[PDB]
C-alpha cells in the first residue's frame, strides 16, 4: 500500500516541500536520507512513501513536475531538498505566464511524455499501488494546466486506483492574479470527471484561522503550508501507524462519497492553541470534539451555517479512549440534526490510530462533505461571468488553441454542478 | 540526542546530519544547474545546524537551539530524562499496552 | 610550455641490462612525455600524470610512471640545471646524542621552513668515526669532552633539500653556545634543546666542501654502510612503518612525540625507498586477507617508507593497541586517541603499519635491519 | 614520414613564405638561424618538425621548400634579412628577368631555362624524406612568374609524379578593386593551363581580408605584412593534423575525396573563424558554438561572392585546440537545422569534421590574440560561378578590340590559344549551373 | 599576451568515464566502513 | 503573427546567414560605422 | 581453450582497441610492463582467453593492429599501455586510405592483406582450439571499411567454422563526419552478411546522448566513448573467462540470436548507467538493470524499438545473483509489453549469468538484442546512396581504382534485400 506523490506548480511545490516536512521528521528520516528514529514504529511502513536504496538511504516516491526552472531552487536547496531524486526533476524551458493555454494544450503536450516516464517508473516499482497524491494551486498556469493535464493522463492509465488532489482554491480576499478565474473555471471541469476525492484549501480561510485561533502576529505562507501539511498527514495515518480503528485511503472514499459527483471536501485540523496560551486548555476529547465542528476552524472560505452536511470524517491520532470518541459524535449528530440531511441516518467516519503528531499529546483531522461549499463555486462564476461577459482577457488563450465554447462548456458545468449540490438540500 | 551530544564529531545516531556542502550555479542564466556536492568522509560528519529555514544562505524565529555553548546552565540531566521518557511514552500502541505480558500494563 | 626534462634509467626485469630514457614534465598542465636515448625514438607521449610533482623531482630519487621505478640520474639541460640547481641544495643534519629524546621538535621545525626529507638513519659513532669527525678540532682545546659526547648515545643524520640549505640550516640553528642562543637570537634549536657549549643540540656544516666530506664520512655511497644501526632485538620488539603519504605532509615529527609520549621508546630508525620486488615480498601475507591490496602496495613504494623499531616499556597496553584498528573509522569511533584515529585516514594510506602478530615482531624488524 | 613540400611561387608565394615560414619556426622552436635554443631541447626524440624540418648532423632544421621567382629583387631580401641562415641557399632559385605581367614570358621564353633547375631541387628534395603526402603549391594570378611559370611547374609536376596531391591558394583578384589592367589575360590563361593538373584550389581574394583587418583586428589602413599572416595561419591549420596529435586526424589525402565531387569542380573557399584582436576578445568569450557560426557569416568568409546565393556541396571543418566533440556535433546539428544555410540535394551528409589537440600559436607583432579554439573550414560552393564570370567579362570586353595581345603573340604565343581558353572557361561556367 | 576564451576542462584519456562506473557506494568501503544506524539493522535482518 | 500556438523554446531565431554588412572597399555603398576615406576628384 | 583472436582495422578501430587493452588488462590485472598484479586469483587462471605469453612471465595480447597510415600506431604505442603490444604486430603501409572503399580495398589494401595474413593465420594455428575472431573497425572510413573488409572475406575463406565477431562502428543520422560516408557504409554492408556471424552495431551520437543524459557529463570526450564501448563489448566474453552459474560463450550467444544467416544486426546496451551525484539514491538490484536494459536510452544503435519487434534477445549478467529473479524479470517484461516481441518465437530472451562483477562494481549487465528495428538504420544509408549515386557523381573517384561502375549496384541491390526480406521474416 504504497502512495506516488506528485506536486505541480510553484505553490503546490512549496506545499509538498513542506508535507515531507512533516513526513520525514514524523519517520525520524534524516534531511540527507539516513535514519535518526526512535522507535521501530516508524521503520515498519516506511515503504509507504519512501524507497531504499544502497547506502540505507531512504529517498521519496515524488516527481518534481512544473514549468519554470527557478522552482528548482526553492526546492533543492531547501531544509529537507537533498532528499529528492534528482532524475524526477523534469521541466520545461520558458515560463508558464499564468495561462491554462500554455500549461494544458501547447507547450505542456511535450512535458507530459517526459514526466509520465517517471511517473511509471516510480509506480511500476512498488508492489501494490494504492492511489496517487497532488498538491497544486487552480489558479495559475501549471498547477491548474499541467496538474490536469497529468490527471486525465494517469486516470487512463491506471483507472482501478484512487485519486488525491489538494487544491488551492481562489480567494477574493487574496487576489494575487489578474487571470483567477479563467484559470479556476478551465481546470476543475476536468476535476470533477475523473478525480474521486479533492480537498479544497482557501486562503483566506487559513489567515482567519491563523488571526483567530492561533492568535498570530506576522503569519507568513510557511504557516499556512504548515497547516495545509498537518491536514495532508492525517489522512493517510492509518497506512503508516497502528489503531483501535481503521481507515485507508479507500475507506475515506467509500464512507465520505455517496454520489459520484458530489466529492469535494472541506479539510480541518482541530488541537489549534492559542499562541502562549496552552497552560489554559485540557486537552480532552470533549474539548476538541467541540472545537472541531466549530466554524472558524475550517479551511474554506465556505461557512458550515448556511448548508448542511452529507458526509463527516473524522481521523484520531492518540491513545484515547472509544468511549468518549462515538459518545461525542452521537452528541455533534444528535444536537445539529438541522445541519445533517434526514436520509443519511449515521453521518460522522471515526478513526483512531495510535501514534499522536511530533510536539503533540492527542490530535484529530476533520474532512467533511458538504452542501455549503457551493457559495464557493459561485463566487467564482460571478467573477467568471463578469470577465468573459466583455471578451476582456480571451487574447492570451484564443491565440494559443482555444475557442470561445470551450469557455461555456465550462461555465454550463459550473451551473450543473452548483444545482447537483443545490438539488440535495 | 541535545545540546552535548551536536557537538562530537561522531555523534550519537538520534542527532541528525547537515545537508552536506554543496557549491551553487544558479540556472538563471547557466544551462544546467550544476552542484559540485562533497560527500563528507564517513567519520567527519556534521552535526546539523540551520533546520529553521533555507539552507541556502537565509531569505524571525530560532533556527538552532539557544543554548549556546559559551554559558553555563545545561544542568539537571535527571530533569531532562523525562520528557525524553515522556514522548518515548506515547509510542507505546494499544495491544502493547494491554495484550503484553500476562495481563494489561502498569 | 616551461618544461622540465630529466635524464632517467629503467631496469628491465626480463632483460638483465639497464634502459635510460628520458622525461618531460610540464608544470601547471602537469604532465609527462618520455624519451629513449639510446634506440632515439619516443616512449610515452603528452599525458596528464597526477602522481608526480616537482617536490618529487631531484638526484638520485625514485618515481613511478605508470608502474616502472625508474631513476633519476642528470638534468637533461642547461636550462633545468639552472632552473632547479639553486633550489635543490643537499646538506647534512646531524642530532647530537641529547634531543634524541626531543628528536620531534627538530623533524617539525624542518618540515615547517620548507625542506624534505631524502635520507635518514639513527647510528652510534666509533672511536676512529668520532675522531675523523671533529678533524678540524684537532689540538684544540675540548676535544676529549665532543668526542666522548660523540660517542655516548645514539646518533641521529639525515639529509636536507632546500633552496640555500646550508645557511638556512645555520640560520635556524642558531650560534653554536646556548646561552648566546637563549639571549641573542631565540626560538632557534639550540636555545631550546641546548645546554652547554659542548653539549649543543644540533650541528650542521658550513659550505659545501665541508658538507660533501661529512657525507661520504657518514653515507658512503653505495654498498658498504660505515656506522652500525643499533637495533636492539630483544623480546619485546616490534616494528611500525611510516607510509609515504605521511612522511609527505610532514606527520613524522609529529608521529615521535606522539609515541615518545605515550611512553613507548625508539631504538633504531632507517629512512628507505623499497623496490616493487621488496614490498611484494613483504606484504603478500596481506594477500586475500585484506580488501584492495594491489594500491596499498603501490602506495608505499610511490616514495620513502621511515621504517623504524619501537619496544614496548607502556605496562597495560601494547603497541598493537596503540595504533589501532586497521580501518580509522573504526580507530575514530572506538579508540580516539590512537594513532590512526588522529594522523591516518582512508584505509589505504593510514599512518603506520604495526604488526599484527606477536610472535612476529622479530622477523620484520630482523627484516628491515639486516636484509635491506 | 608525413612530409610536405612547399612551392613558393611569384612575388605573392615569396611573401606569403617570408610569413608562412615565421609561423612554422614558431610552432616548433625553431630560432631564425635554424637551430634550436641555447639548450631548451632534449638529446633527441622529438619528430614533429619532420613535416616541415629536415634534421641534419650538427642539429639545424633545414626547410623543405623552395622559393622561386624570376625577379630576383624579392628574394634578394630573404636571402639578406634576419632569416638568412635558415633556407639552404638553393633552395631560393632566381633569375635574370621578370616576366612583367605576361603569361607568354613566363610561360614559353623564360620559363623553361629555369624549370629544369626547379626540377632538379624538387627531385632533391623528394629523395630527402621517404613518405611524401603532396605539394603545397602557393603563387598568384595576375602576375607573370606565378601566372605562367607556375602554371608550367603544374605540367612537369603531373608526369614524373602522378597521383601527388596538389593543393593551390593561388591569390585571385578581386571583384572591384584591381592591381593591374591585363590581369584577366593572366587569370584565364593560367585557369585554362591548370585545370586537369591540380585538384584543389583555395581560393582568396586581397579585398575581403583587407575588410576583415578592418572587422575584426582593430588595424586601420594594413598591408600585405599584416595579410600573409593570415594567409600562413590558415595553412598551418590545414596541415596541422600531420604533426600534432588529435582525435579525428586528417592526411593531405582527404580534402580531394571529399570537397572535390567532379573533375572540373575543385574549388573550395577558405575561412578562418576567430580572427580577433586581443582588446575585442577580452569581452568575447571563445567557444566552440560561435567559431563554428562565424565560419558561415559573409562577414567573416573569404571572396566577396555573397553566399547566399550559393549552394553549399562540400564542408571540411577543421578544428583545433579545447575543444570537445559533443559541443561540435550539437552546432553541427544547430547550423544544419537553419534553413537560410542552401545545401543541395544530392549532398546529405555535407560535412568533413577533423579535430586537432594543440592550441594555436601566436606571433610576436601579428594583431591576432592568444585563443583556446580555432577552425578553418573549407568550403565548395556555387557561388564562385559569379566570381568566374565577373572575370571573364573583362576579358570578353579587353578581347572584344584585340588590346594588349601584341604583347603576347609577339613572344612563343599563339593567336588561337585566347580563343579556346575562353572557351573551355565557359565550359567551366556551363557545367557549374547544371550541378545546383 | 593572455589567454582568451571561456576553457572547458575536460580529460582526453577517459579519467571521467573510469570514475563515473565506479559506481560510488563501494568506493567508500575502500577508504572506510559505513557507518548506518543500528536499529535499522535490527529491521533489516528481520523483514528483508 | 500572435495568434499562431508555438512552442517558445523552439524560437531561436535567424542565424549566421541572414545579413550582410556593406563594404569598407569602396565609396559605393560604404557601412556608416567607419572611416570614410576621401574620394577626390579631378 | 577457447582463444579469441583480435583485430583492429583503420584509426577507430585502432583507438577502440588501444582502450579495450586499456580497460581488460584491469580485469586480469596486467600492468603496462606486461607482468602481472592482481589481487584475486580467478583472473589469472583464464588468460588464454585474451593473452599469449613469451619467457619471464609477461604477456602480450593476441591482437594485430593494421592502418594503411603509420600515424595511429606512434599513438597506440606511445600511450599508457603502449608496450604489451607485439612490435611486429603493427602492420602498415607507405599512403592512406583518404575513406574510399577501392583504395583500401582493391589497389593499396590489396598488398597489406597478405601482410595481416601472414600474421593472424600463424596466430591462429598457435592456439590448441580456438574459438573464433573479433573485430573493432569504422564503416564510414577507409582504412576500416577496406582492409578488414578484405580480411573478414579472406578469412572465412580458410576458417570455415569460426565465430566471426565485428563491431560495426556505423555513421551517424544527423551529423555526419565524412561526405562520401554512404559508399563506404553500403559497400561494406553489402560484404558484411555473407562473411560475418555477429554484427553488432555502435554509434556516436547515441554514446552522447548516453554521456549527456544518463551519466550527466558536461565534457565527453573520445575516451568515455571508447570506454563506454569497451565495458559493452568486454561484457560479452565474460563467461569464457570467468565461472559462473549459467556459463556462455560465443557460439552459444550466436546460436542464440540469429534464427536465419542473414539476420545477424544487433544492437547493445550497459545496465548500470547513472550519474555520478545519483548513484546515492538508486539501488543496485536485478529489477533496477533490467528496467535501464529496456530502456530507449540505454541502446548504442539509435534506433526506437518502438518502430520494430524484437526478434531475439540475450542478456548476459555477472554478479552474484539469483537466476530465480532473473527468470522473473525476463517473464514479466514479455508479457507486460507484448507488442513489441514477436509471435513465432515462444521465448525471446537468453539468459546467461556469470558471478564475477566487475572491478568498482557488485552487479552488472549487457545486452545485445536483434531487432527488426534495425531496418531503419538501413534505410538511412540507402536514401543517401540514392540521393548521391543516382547519376554517377563520384564514379572518379571509384573509377581510378579499378572498381566497376555495376558493383555499387549490386552493393545496393543486395543490401536492399535487407529490407525486403526483413519484415516478411517479422
Ligand atoms: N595576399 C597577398 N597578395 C600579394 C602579395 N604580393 C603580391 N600579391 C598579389 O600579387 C599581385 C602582384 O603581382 P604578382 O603576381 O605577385 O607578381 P609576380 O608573381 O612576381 O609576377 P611578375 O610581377 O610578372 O613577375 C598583386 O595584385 C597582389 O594582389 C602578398 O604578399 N600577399
Ligand atoms: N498556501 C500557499 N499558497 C501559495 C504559496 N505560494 C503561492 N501560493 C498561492 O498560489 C497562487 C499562485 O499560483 P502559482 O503556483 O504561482 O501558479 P503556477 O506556478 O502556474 O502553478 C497565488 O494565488 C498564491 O496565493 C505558498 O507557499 N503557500
Ligand atoms: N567511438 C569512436 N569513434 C571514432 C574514433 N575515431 C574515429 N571514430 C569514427 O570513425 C569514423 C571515421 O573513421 P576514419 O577516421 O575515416 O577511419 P580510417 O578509415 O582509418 O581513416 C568517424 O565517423 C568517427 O565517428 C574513436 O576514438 N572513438
Ligand atoms: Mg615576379
Amino acid at each position: 500500500r504504497e502512495i506516488v506523490h506528485l506536486q505541480a506548480g510553484q505553490c503546490g511545490n512549496q506545499i509538498g516541500a513542506k508535507f515531507w516536512e512533516v513526513i520525514s521528521d514524523e519517520h525520524g528520516i534524516d534531511p540527507t536520507g539516513t535514519y535518526h528514529g526512535d522507535s521501530d514504529l516508524q521503520l515498519e511502513r516506511i515503504n509507504v512513501y519512501y524507497n531504499e536504496a544502497t547506502g540505507g538511504k531512504y529517498v521519496p516516491r515524488a516527481v518534481l513536475v512544473d514549468l519554470e526552472p527557478g522552482t528548482m531552487d526553492s526546492v533543492r536547496s531547501g531544509p529537507f531538498g537533498q532528499i529528492f531524486r534528482p532524475d524526477n526533476f523534469v521541466f520545461g524551458q520558458s515560463g508558464a505566464g499564468n495561462n491554462w493555454a500554455k500549461g494544458h494544450y501547447t507547450e505542456g503536450a511535450e512535458l507530459v511524455d517526459s514526466v509520465l516516464d517517471v511517473v511509471r517508473k516510480e509506480a511500476e516499482s512498488c508492489d501494490c499501488l494504492q492511489g496517487f497524491q497532488l498538491t497544486h494551486s487552480l489558479g495559475g498556469g501549471t498547477g491548474s494546466g499541467m496538474g490536469t493535464l497529468l490527471i486525465s493522463k494517469i486516470r487512463e492509465e491506471y483507472p482501478d486506483r484512487i485519486m488525491n488532489t489538494f487544491s488551492v482554491v481562489p480567494s477574493p480576499k487574496v487576489s494575487d492574479t489578474v487571470v483567477e478565474p479563467y484559470n479556476a473555471t478551465l481546470s476543475v471541469h476536468q476535476l470533477v470527471e475523473n478525480t474521486d476525492e479533492t480537498y479544497c484549501i482557501d486562503n483566506e480561510a487559513l489567515y482567519d484561522i491563523c488571526f483567530r485561533t492561533l492568535k498570530l502576529t506576522t503569519p507568513t505562507y510557511g504557516d499556512l503550508n504548515h497547516l495545509v501539511s498537518a491536514t495532508m498527514s492525517g489522512v493517510t495515518t492509518c497506512l503508516r501507524f497502528p489503531g483501535q480503528l481503521n481507515a485507508d485511503l479507500r475507506k475515506l472514499a467509500v464512507n465520505m462519497v455517496p454520489f459520484p459527483r458530489l466529492h469535494f471536501f472541506m479539510p480541518g485540523f482541530a488541537p489549534l492553541t492559542s499562541r502562549g496560551s496552552q497552560q489554559y486548555r485540557a486537552l480532552t476529547v470533549p474539548e476538541l470534539t467541540q472545537q472541531m465542528f466549530d466554524a472558524k476552524n475550517m479551511m474554506a472560505a465556505c461557512d458550515p451555517r448556511h448548508g448542511r452536511y452529507l458526509t463527516v470524517a473524522a481521523v484520531f491520532r492518540g491513545r484515547m479512549s472509544m468511549k468518549e470518541v462515538d459518545e461525542q459524535m452521537l452528541n455533534v449528530q444528535n444536537k445539529n440534526s438541522s445541519y445533517f440531511v434526514e436520509w443519511i441516518p449515521n453521518n460522522v467516519k471515526t478513526a483512531v490510530c495510535d501514534i499522536p503528531p511530533r510536539g503533540l499529546k492527542m490530535s484529530a483531522t476533520f474532512i467533511g462533505n458538504s452542501t455549503a461549499i457551493q457559495e464557493l463555486f459561485k463566487r467564482i462564476s460571478e467573477q467568471f461571468t463578469a470577465m468573459f461577459r466583455r471578451k476582456a482577457f480571451l487574447h492570451w488563450y484564443t491565440g494559443e488553441g482555444m475557442d470561445e465554447m470551450e469557455f461555456t462548456e465550462a461555465e454550463s458545468n459550473m451551473n450543473d454542478l452548483v444545482s447537483e449540490y443545490q438539488q440535495y438540500q | 540526542t541535545g545540546i552535548k551530544a551536536r557537538t562530537q564529531q561522531p555523534f550519537p545516531p538520534t542527532v541528525p546530519t547537515k545537508p552536506y556542502d554543496t557549491t551553487v550555479l544558479k540556472t538563471r542564466g547557466n544551462p544546467y544547474r550544476y552542484e559540485l556536492l562533497d560527500f563528507p568522509m564517513d567519520s567527519k560528519k556534521k552535526a546539523l545546524v540551520w533546520p529553521g529555514q533555507r539552507v541556502y544562505f537565509d531569505l524571525k524565529t530560532f533556527a538552532p537551539n539557544t543554548s549556546l555553548n559559551s554559558w553555563d546552565p545545561i544542568t539537571s540531566l535527571k530533569e531532562v530524562n523525562i520528557q525524553r521518557n515522556l514522548e518515548k511514552s506515547h509510542w507505546i500502541t494499544s495491544y502493547n499496552h494491554d495484550f503484553t505480558g500476562l495481563g494489561p500494563m502498569n | 610550455s616551461e618544461r622540465f626534462v630529466f635524464i632517467a634509467e629503467w631496469f628491465d626485469p626480463n632483460a638483465s641490462l639497464f634502459r635510460r630514457y628520458e622525461l618531460l614534465f610540464y608544470p601547471g598542465d602537469g604532465s609527462v612525455e618520455m624519451h629513449d636515448v639510446k634506440n632515439h625514438r619516443t616512449f610515452l607521449k603528452r599525458t596528464k600524470y597526477e602522481d608526480l610533482h616537482l617536490e618529487d623531482l631531484f638526484i638520485g630519487n625514485k618515481v613511478n610512471i605508470f608502474s616502472r621505478q625508474l631513476v633519476l640520474l642528470d638534468y637533461g639541460d642547461q636550462y633545468t640545471a639552472r632552473q632547479l640547481g639553486s633550489k635543490k641544495e643537499k646538506t647534512l643534519a646531524l642530532i647530537k646524542p641529547d634531543a634524541v629524546s626531543k628528536a620531534g621538535e627538530i623533524i617539525e621545525i624542518i618540515n615547517k621552513a620548507g625542506f624534505t626529507l631524502t635520507k635518514l638513519k639513527m647510528m652510534t659513532l666509533s672511536r676512529k668515526e668520532a675522531t675523523d669527525f671533529h678533524i678540524d678540532h684537532q689540538s684544540r682545546p675540548f676535544l676529549n669532552e665532543l668526542i666522548q659526547f660523540i660517542t655516548s648515545g645514539p646518533i641521529i643524520a639525515m639529509e636536507i633539500l632546500r633552496d640555500d640549505a646550508v645557511c638556512e640550516w645555520k640560520r635556524l640553528l642558531g650560534p653554536a653556545n646556548s646561552g648566546l642562543a637563549r639571549t641573542d637570537a631565540p626560538e632557534s634549536i639550540r636555545a631550546l634543546f641546548g645546554t652547554d657549549g659542548i653539549k649543543n643540540a644540533a650541528h650542521g656544516p658550513d659550505s659545501f666542501a665541508c658538507a660533501a666530506r661529512e657525507m661520504e664520512l657518514f653515507f658512503p655511497s653505495s654498498g658498504v654502510c660505515g656506522p652500525a644501526n643499533t637495533a636492539k632485538f630483544t623480546n619485546c620488539t616490534t616494528c611500525c612503518i611510516v607510509k609515504p603519504h605521511a612522511v609527505s605532509e610532514g606527520l613524522l615529527g609529529k608521529i615521535l612525540m606522539t609515541i615518545r609520549d605515550a611512553g613507548f621508546e625508539i631504538s633504531a630508525m632507517q629512512m628507505f625507498n623499497m623496490d616493487r620486488i621488496n614490498v611484494e615480498e613483504f606484504y603478500e601475507v596481506y594477500k586475500g586477507v585484506v580488501s584492495e591490496y594491489n594500491e596499498m602496495v603501490t602506495e608505499m613504494y610511490s616514495g620513502p617508507c621511515v621504517a623504524m623499531e619501537i619496544q614496548q616499556t607502556n605496562p597495560t597496553m601494547t603497541f598493537r593497541e596503540f595504533c589501532g584498528p586497521a580501518d580509522p573509522e573504526i580507530a575514530r569511533h572506538l579508540r580516539p586517541g590512537t594513532l590512526r584515529a588522529i594522523f591516518g585516514k582512508t584505509k589505504i594510506q593510514n599512518a603506520v603499519h604495526c604488526t599484527d602478530l606477536p610472535e612476529d615482531g622479530l622477523l620484520e624488524v630482523q627484516y628491515f635491519f639486516k636484509i635491506l | 614520414m608525413r612530409e610536405c613540400i612547399s612551392i613558393h611561387v611569384g612575388q605573392a608565394g615569396v611573401q606569403i613564405g617570408n610569413a608562412c615560414w615565421e609561423l612554422y619556426c614558431l610552432e616548433h622552436g625553431i630560432q631564425p638561424d635554424g637551430q634550436m635554443p641555447s639548450d631548451k631541447t632534449i638529446g633527441g626524440g622529438d619528430d614533429s618538425f619532420n613535416t616541415f624540418f629536415s634534421e641534419t648532423g650538427a642539429g639545424k632544421h633545414v626547410p623543405r621548400a623552395v622559393f622561386v621567382d624570376l625577379e630576383p629583387t624579392v628574394v634578394d631580401e630573404v636571402r639578406t634579412g634576419t632569416y638568412r641562415q635558415l633556407f639552404h641557399p638553393e633552395q631560393l632559385i632566381t633569375g635574370k628577368e621578370d616576366a612583367a605581367n605576361n603569361y607568354a614570358r613566363g610561360h614559353y621564353t623564360i620559363g623553361k631555362e629555369i624549370v629544369d633547375l626547379v626540377l632538379d631541387r624538387i627531385r632533391k628534395l623528394a629523395d630527402l624524406c621517404t613518405g611524401l603526402q603532396g605539394f603545397l603549391i602557393f603563387h598568384s594570378f595576375g602576375g607573370g612568374t606565378g601566372s605562367g611559370f607556375a602554371s608550367l611547374l603544374m605540367e612537369r609536376l603531373s608526369v614524373d609524379y602522378g597521383k601527388k596531391s596538389k593543393l593551390e591558394f593561388a591569390i585571385y583578384p578581386a571583384p572591384q578593386v584591381s592591381t593591374a589592367v591585363v590581369e584577366p589575360y593572366n587569370s584565364i590563361l593560367t585557369t585554362h593551363t591548370t585545370l586537369e593538373h591540380s585538384d584543389c584550389a583555395f581560393m582568396v581574394d586581397n579585398e575581403a581580408i583587407y575588410d576583415i583587418c578592418r572587422r575584426n583586428l582593430d588595424i586601420e589602413r594594413p598591408t600585405y605584412t599584416n595579410l600573409n599572416r593570415l594567409i600562413g595561419q590558415i595553412v598551418s591549420s590545414i596541415t596541422a593534423s600531420l604533426r600534432f596529435d588529435g582525435a579525428l586526424n586528417v592526411d593531405l589525402t582527404e580534402f580531394q575525396t571529399n570537397l572535390v565531387p567532379y573533375p572540373r569542380i575543385h574549388f573550395p573557399l577558405a575561412t578562418y573563424a576567430p580572427v580577433i584582436s586581443a582588446e575585442k576578445a577580452y569581452h568575447e568569450q571563445l567557444s566552440v558554438a560561435e567559431i563554428t557560426n562565424a565560419c558561415f557569416e559573409p562577414a567573416n568568409q573569404m571572396v566577396k561572392c555573397d553566399p547566399r546565393h550559393g549552394k553549399y556541396m562540400a564542408c571540411c571543418m577543421l578544428y583545433r585546440g579545447d575543444v570537445v566533440p559533443k559541443d561540435v556535433n550539437a552546432a553541427i546539428a544547430t547550423i544544419k537545422t537553419k534553413r537560410t544555410i542552401q545545401f543541395v540535394d544530392w549532398c546529405p551528409t555535407g560535412f568533413k569534421v577533423g579535430i586537432n589537440y594543440q592550441p594555436p600559436t601566436v606571433v610576436p607583432g601579428g594583431d591576432l590574440a592568444k585563443v583556446q579554439r580555432a577552425v578553418c573550414m573549407l568550403s565548395n560552393t556555387t557561388a564562385i560561378a559569379e566570381a568566374w564570370a565577373r572575370l571573364d567579362h573583362k576579358l570578353d570586353l579587353m578581347y572584344a578590340k584585340r588590346a594588349f595581345v601584341h604583347w603576347y603573340v609577339g613572344e612563343g604565343m599563339e593567336e588561337g590559344e585566347f580563343s579556346e581558353a575562353r572557351e573551355d572557361l565557359a565550359a567551366l561556367e556551363k557545367d557549374y549551373e547544371e550541378v545546383g | 599576451f593572455n589567454l582568451y576564451g571561456i576553457p572547458t576542462p575536460h580529460f582526453n584519456d577517459g579519467r571521467n568515464m573510469a570514475k563515473t562506473l565506479h559506481w560510488l557506494h563501494e568506493l567508500q568501503m575502500k577508504r572506510g566502513a559505513k557507518i548506518v544506524s543500528k536499529r535499522v539493522d535490527d529491521f533489516k535482518e528481520k523483514f528483508q | 503573427i500572435k495568434q499562431t500556438p508555438v512552442v517558445l523554446a523552439m524560437l531561436k531565431g535567424p542565424g549566421p546567414a541572414k545579413y550582410l554588412r556593406p563594404s569598407c572597399t569602396g565609396y559605393i555603398d560604404h557601412d556608416v560605422s567607419m572611416f570614410q576615406e576621401p574620394a577626390y576628384t579631378l
